[PDB]
């Protein structure tokens, strides 16, 4: 139960319950994985994401 | 509601335990279906499976 030291917290389980079962949701889980960091931010925004 | 008891008239009161109990003059039938649609929209099942 170490949710604060865990890598993947409760917002993922809450989103999973209301999931529509189409492949678009899978990429939505994949998209949420984007990192919060300086290098990740600059690379992400340089693509205009 | 008024009611008869052993040849005398008395008053009677009960709780509206379910929202459906409301007479449709104060809550029409189509309103309940569209409220269910709002339920579905909150639950992301906007088109039913």
């Amino acid at each position: 139960a170490h949710e604060y030291h865990n890598w993947l917290r409760s917002p993922f389980s809450r989103y999973s319950a209301t999931c529509p079962n189409v492949l678009h949701s899978v990429m939505t889980l994949a998209a949420m994985l984007y990192k919060i960091s300086p290098v990740s931010l600059v690379l992400q925004t340089k693509a205009h994401i | 509601t008024h009611c008869q008891e052993n040849s005398e008239t008395v008053a009677l009161c009960t709780p509206r335990i379910v929202i459906g109990n409301l007479p449709d003059g104060l809550a029409p039938g189509p309103f309940h279906e569209l409220r269910t649609w709002e339920i579905m929209e909150h639950m992301r099942l906007r088109p039913p499976p």
